[PDB]
């Protein structure tokens, strides 16, 4: 069937799952650039673009 | 002494225009500050270096 | 032996840092006959996090 | 934090002071210019009558 999956396996799945998120995540932040507000909603802070 | 005003600057000067609201301007927000003065004392004196 | 794949250490992201992310699942009730249409903020158009 | 609340059957609007308590659309109110600015669509549908 499409729609079942063998309940005796979860753990296998899932671990492998794991190991998918752990390996899409490794980048480093980079820093782009930022702006004063003109506007009074924040008391002049700098945003990221 | 001009951009002691509208900035957070230690440099001891009278503040005549604290009534007038304003905000802290960041370096990027005072450099276009900066220069309107420049240009505005070339055309006075007729310099074009 | 004599020539080996390098593999791609330094990676760069210039997005946000996060993973989870929230969605509707069921529509909200405007407009009602309880509450006039004015008083949300939707009718204005206005952006919400 | 000026948040408006409607009225329900006949009773009227009311608005949050600073010291968290609500007052009717009436009397003598100090605003800074800030708090207009931020809500000039909102502010306008709902005092001008």
């Amino acid at each position: 069937s499409v729609r079942g999956a063998n309940p005796l396996m979860f753990r296998a799945n899932v671990l492998h799952m794991l190991l998918e998120f752990v390996l899409d995540n490794l980048y480093l932040n980079r820093h782009t650039g930022f702006s004063q507000d003109h506007t009074p909603f924040t008391e002049g802070a700098n945003l990221r673009s | 002494t001009l951009v002691a005003q509208i900035s957070e600057t230690q440099y001891p000067v009278d503040r005549y225009l604290d009534w007038i609201p304003s905000l802290r301007a960041s370096a990027a927000t005072a450099a276009t500050f900066a220069e309107w003065v420049n240009t505005s004392m070339k055309t006075a004196f007729d310099l074009s270096d | 032996l004599l020539h080996a794949d390098t593999p791609r250490l330094v990676t760069w992201d210039a997005g946000l840092c996060t993973s989870f992310k929230i969605v509707p699942i069921v529509p909200a009730q405007v407009p009602q006959d309880v509450l006039a249409y004015t008083f949300f903020t939707s009718s204005y158009a206005i952006q919400s996090p | 934090d000026c948040r408006i609340s409607f009225g329900m059957n006949g009773a009227a609007p009311m608005i949050r002071d600073e010291t968290g308590l609500m007052v009717p659309f009436e009397g003598n109110w100090i605003f800074p210019l800030a708090l207009w600015q931020m809500n000039t669509r909102y502010f306008n549908q709902q005092f001008d009558a």
